[PDB]
């Protein structure tokens, strides 16, 4: 979505952090980070880096883990919903 | 001790460790990880709650953290952490 | 020269955080938080609260634990060295 | 496991746990705590390196962190964390 960000193996943490900062600069208030498989840790790193940068200026509204299925294969995911905070 | 710390072993090793604690009657267990192991921590919980104990597990808490690591020689780094507390429903 | 703030029983975490903001606003750009005994955790709580208030405006540049001997009792301490960034 | 998790018990229990791992041939252990227990974690390490193994242990790294704790209701709290890795010398 315009507001869901799927974390990607070929982008580093700061690449994703900057994607989110640019959205915040455009007036976007909320984003959801999604990581699957080995990108789960990266989704968390991105949240933590955004929090290291913005502190109380950003908040983790919710965090959820779960599983989805693609070609009958179960895949793990994490969702981190982030909001500003003014 | 009710904790399963995720390391570099195959995910099933941690699934089995979790199942063992649960089968021994431990009420709540905590799956913990740092850094890249965070993915396997989530995956371990997902395998337990879907493949082995469908309808029987709830996630009580997820703890998402970050730490500054300062080494004896002055090196510093920042590392993510996760802890996922699960229980029988 | 270097400013040390002892984290005491007689003031809560938030008020110690705000004392550090005052110092920073007066051009102190580095402080060492010290806690001893049960106030070790309190000192870490102050650091973390400051980090939440300032984000990338503050960095934990060093940490040290150790012991002092006062009146023949060995008492543990932590020192957290915080630097204001920008 | 090379982890000593600090809980609610007296500090000497954790000192003993640490000494026991070290005496069993584990050359590096990690003392971990959250919240108020952080003081006892630091204290455990200090008792080990002053009273029991003076000049025979060093701190390899100190990890200072924070976690956001989300429960099933969706409400959150923040909790400080520490981990101290110590090793024989």
């Amino acid at each position: 979505k315009l507001n869901e960000i799927v974390v990607r193996k070929t982008k580093n943490v700061e690449d994703h952090v900057l994607d989110v900062i640019v959205l915040f600069n455009q007036g976007i208030d909320e984003v959801i980070l999604k990581g699957t498989g080995r990108e789960i840790s990266k989704a968390v790193d991105v949240y933590n880096s955004l929090k290291d940068r913005l502190g109380d200026g950003v908040q983790l509204v919710n965090v959820q883990t779960g599983s989805e299925v693609r070609d009958r294969r179960r895949i793990s995911y994490i969702l981190l919903r982030l909001k500003r905070v003014y | 001790s009710n904790v399963v710390l995720i390391g570099k072993k195959p995910v099933m090793n941690y699934v089995l460790a979790a199942l063992t604690l649960l089968n021994q009657g431990v009420s709540e267990i905590v799956i913990k990880a740092r850094g890249r192991a965070i993915s396997k921590a989530v995956d371990t919980v997902e395998i337990v709650r879907n493949r082995f104990l469908p309808d029987k597990i709830e996630i009580k808490e997820i703890r998402v953290g970050s730490q500054v690591v300062t080494s004896q020689d002055g090196r510093q780094s920042r590392v993510s952490t996760i802890e996922i507390a699960i229980r029988k429903k």
